[PDB]
């Protein structure tokens, strides 16, 4: 299991810009735009524009609130006229350089519409968003605007028993089957297109029941899936139906430990400078006996390729003769390949579009949806396993250190406004720092990476409001050791400027920095004054930030023991000096030790000399 | 002078349907259609098979998409009048239907060219 965050920062002890409106809750949808420079926020019966560089500026806002005949029809309902049967913005995507696109829950009535940017006014284009946006504001939902045309995984309708994975095309509308073999319940998470003869790729992640596995409860499944892009149906079957939906387990546990976490809350797509293949890095909990633990597996693409590409399917069975049973199929596979995208091959033998498959192969989809092999993580383990906290939302930033070694930096949330900057160092996880996001412990519903050249931040949004962190607070740590010590590859020590910098921000000379991630501070180079009356007491103060350092005592050179009736301890750190007399006077050392590898690393935290008045 | 008995030779019988409004009975056979009068006489016959076929393929069943296509016997899986067509599904086809005049069974009404699953109607069993 990862450790406990190295630092901690107070909402008071950091410089984190917030948001909101008065009156105005759900801050669910966060998008910026295509300069980086303005964020847009979709909340509960409204959308805003923020400076993103200052997300307190507002810009601009619009409001989409429901009318007293809509909530009341909705309250008829038997839904909560004043929670439930209200707009909440679920669909927030770019549309064009002047426009978004933007749907609401709207007191059970999935609307959309165009926002015009250059007025922040709807244009009233009232689209039913029935299949693109849930009913309930707690139904699971999921979209991706892909060439203009919305790809969405939500409910097909208002009691959340329908459940869709669409493409509202206008030219080629396309939709999974109501079928147990393709969704069983499912809770979506995740959905992003992986572009490229071959065919660009509109990948799904979300939760459902499973079909393969039994157990006392109904045992619920991670699932990584995928259609085409260039999908436009079957011909005589599959007619307005997805003829390349294929998906896979996607498995997330450490069995030598019995740990399995089957609930994946979240999605994040590593899209390398370097690396010419994306890594999906997943965040999942465990369905049973959650108290809460949370797990980070990291997915290489090529991985769920090899299954979708060349994996042998499931066939489902009747067993003895009025059960299903879910089985890996060894039997004869057709050609083209059922599932597969109209690539080189295909148009080979003369196959252009999804309209001229085979009805073999479009059969076969159909009644295959599910892959016998699971998709596996990165060197088949979580990246990062923890425990007493319960993870909402992942991003991921690939740093470069001072040193070249590149570290995946992982920005993880959670269900009390709290974000921990996380790195996998040489076979373990360091939590560098946590940093309390919201002073109110909301959960963090949405979070946003903007790694860009200037604008380098994190935008997390909960019910409350919206917050803009950094991705590092370098010039916290005060001393080259304390800087080093951190092993935060953002941050190195500047000796010129005397201050723990942001390496690949800051105008300091790279070659002539301080900077090692084995916490070695001996890289590095290298008294407050009380005047107490006599047998009164002393409380000398002293406070460092690692939550996995100790601070001892010590007078006179000897390491102090604050015990009864001379010495005192006051909330662990404090020394407590009773009763002052001539020999009491002197030098008090607050002194800190932190174990790094096997080696212990001492600091003089505090440094005093008390004075007793005779 | 009318018959007491209907005994079609080189078939089974599925179904009956009578029409409210002219008394007429139309029979579902296998590979035939009949129209009878109120007092049993014979009046249309239509052939419905046998027809190449194969339950794993789609109509039109063609042979060079189907090579497993065999002749199949085609028992009448529904039959029933309407106030416009007297309604007629197949063993045959996926269970696809077609429309009848009444009284002139053996003038085609509808018969989809191409039908798509969403046409797939009756059991395409016996
Ligand atoms: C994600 O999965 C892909 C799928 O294989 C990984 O890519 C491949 O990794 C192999 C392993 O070495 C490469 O093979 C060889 O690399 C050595 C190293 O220099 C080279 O000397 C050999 O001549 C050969 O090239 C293979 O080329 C490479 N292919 C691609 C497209 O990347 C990828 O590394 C995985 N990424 C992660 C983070 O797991
Ligand atoms: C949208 O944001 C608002 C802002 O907090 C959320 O409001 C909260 O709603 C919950 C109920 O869902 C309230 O909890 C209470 O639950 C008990 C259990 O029965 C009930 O008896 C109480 O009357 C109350 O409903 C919570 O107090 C309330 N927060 C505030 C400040 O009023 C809202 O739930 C969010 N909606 C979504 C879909 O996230
Ligand atoms: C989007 O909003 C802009 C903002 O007004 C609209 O711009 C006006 O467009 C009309 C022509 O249609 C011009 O005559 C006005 O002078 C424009 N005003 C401004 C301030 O630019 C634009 O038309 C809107 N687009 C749509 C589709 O409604
Ligand atoms: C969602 O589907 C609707 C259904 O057609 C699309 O509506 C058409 O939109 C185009 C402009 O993009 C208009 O020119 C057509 O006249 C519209 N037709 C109808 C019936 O609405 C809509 O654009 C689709 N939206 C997205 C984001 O894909
Ligand atoms: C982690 O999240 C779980 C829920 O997924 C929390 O468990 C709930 O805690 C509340 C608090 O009293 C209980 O009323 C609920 O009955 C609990 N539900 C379940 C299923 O246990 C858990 O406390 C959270 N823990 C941490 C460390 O975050
Ligand atoms: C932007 O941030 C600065 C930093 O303190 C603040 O002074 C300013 O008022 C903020 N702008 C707005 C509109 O809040």
């Amino acid at each position: 299991f990862a450790p406990i965050p190295r630092i901690t920062w107070e909402h008071r002890e950091v410089h984190l810009v917030q948001f909101h409106e008065p009156d105005i809750y759900n801050y669910s949808a966060l998008l910026l735009s295509e300069d980086k420079d303005t964020l847009y926020i979709g909340a509960r019966e409204a959308v805003f524009a923020v400076n993103a560089l200052n997300i307190s500026e507002k810009q601009h806002e619009v409001y989409w609130k429901v009318s007293e005949d809509k909530k009341a029809k909705c309250a008829e309902k038997g839904k909560s006229k004043q929670t439930e049967c209200l707009n909440y913005i679920r669909v927030l995507q770019p549309l064009s350089a002047t426009s978004l696109y933007v749907c609401g829950t709207n007191a059970f009535q999935p609307a959309c519409d165009h926002l015009n940017l250059t007025s922040f006014k709807f244009l009233g284009k009232n689209e039913d968003g029935k299949g693109r946006c849930p009913f309930d504001p707690a139904h699971s939902y999921t979209s991706v605007m892909v060439d203009g045309e919305l790809y969405s995984g939500t409910s097909y309708n208002f009691l959340g028993s329908e459940p869709i994975i669409s493409r509202n095309s206008s030219h080629s509308p396309l939709r999974t089957e109501y079928a147990i073999p393709w969704l069983n319940e499912p809770s979506f998470v995740f959905a992003d297109v992986i572009r490229k003869g071959e065919d660009d790729r509109v990948y799904f992640f979300f939760t459902e029941v499973s079909v393969e596995y039994e157990f006392v409860f109904r045992v619920l499944i991670p699932r990584i899936a995928r259609v085409c892009k260039g999908d436009q149906g079957g011909l005589r079957t599959l007619q307005k139906k997805w003829t390349s939906f294929l998906k896979a387990r996607l498995i997330c546990s450490r069995p030598d430990s019995g740990l399995v976490f089957n609930v994946l809350r979240d999605v994040f797509v590593l899209r390398s400078p370097g690396l010419k293949v994306p890594v999906f890095y997943a965040l999942f909990t465990p369905q049973l006996n959650n108290v809460g633990l949370s797990a980070v597996c990291a997915y290489n693409l090529s991985t769920a390729e090899e299954v979708f590409s060349h994996g042998k399917y499931m066939q489902s069975t009747t067993v003895e003769q009025s059960h299903t049973k879910w089985v890996r199929y060894n039997g004869p596979v057709p050609k083209p390949r059922p599932g597969a995208c109209i690539d080189s091959e295909a148009r080979a033998a003369n196959y252009t579009s999804s309209l001229n498959l085979p009805d073999k192969t479009l059969q076969f989809v159909k009644d295959h949806p599910l892959m016998d092999d699971s998709v596996t993580p990165i060197d088949n383990r979580p990246r990062l396993i923890k425990k007493d906290v319960n993870y909402t939302q992942i991003v991921v930033d690939r740093t470069q250190a001072l040193d070249g070694t590149v570290y995946d930096v992982m920005f993880v949330s959670t269900d009390r406004g709290a974000l921990h900057k996380a790195i996998s160092l040489e076979h373990a996880v360091h939590i560098i720092e946590e940093t309390q996001l919201f002073q109110d412990f909301e959960p963090v519903q949405t979070l946003l990476l903007s790694s860009k050249k200037g604008n380098r931040f994190v935008y997390a949004g909960s019910n409350s409001g919206v917050v803009q962190a950094p991705l590092a607070f370098c010039g916290k740590h005060g001393t080259c050791e304390d800087c080093v010590l951190a092993r935060d590859p953002y941050c190195a020590w500047s000796p010129p400027t005397a201050t723990c910098v942001a390496l690949h921000q800051t105008e300091s000379p790279s070659r002539g920095l301080i900077q090692e991630m084995s916490g070695d501070a001996s890289v590095c180079p290298d008294y407050r004054q009380h005047f107490f009356k006599h047998g009164g007491t002393a409380e000398l103060k002293c406070s460092q930030k690692s939550n996995l350092a100790r601070v001892f005592w010590k007078f006179q050179n000897g390491v102090l023991k604050a015990e009864s009736p001379k010495y005192g301890l006051m909330g662990r750190k404090n020394l407590l000096i009773f009763n002052l007399s001539e020999g009491d006077s002197g030098v008090y050392q607050c002194l800190s030790e932190e174990r790094v590898k096997n080696k212990t690393v001492f600091q003089v935290v505090a440094k005093h000399v008390l004075e007793v008045k005779v | 002078l009318p018959p007491t008995a209907f005994t079609p030779n080189g078939t089974y019988l599925q179904h009956l349907a009578r029409d409210p409004t002219s008394g007429t009975l139309y029979l579902g056979a296998t590979n035939f259609l009949f129209q009878l009068s109120p007092g049993l006489q014979l009046e249309a016959t239509v052939s419905t098979g046998p027809v190449l076929d194969s339950r794993d393929c789609l109509p039109p069943v063609m042979p060079d998409e189907c090579p497993q296509a065999q002749p199949t016997n085609n028992p009448n899986q529904l039959l029933l009048v309407s106030p416009g067509a007297l309604v007629v599904c197949g063993s045959v086809h996926q269970g696809v239907c077609e429309q009848r005049r009444l009284g002139q069974l053996e003038q085609l009404l509808l018969r989809p060219e191409r039908p798509g699953d969403t046409q797939y109607v009756a059991a395409n069993d016996p």
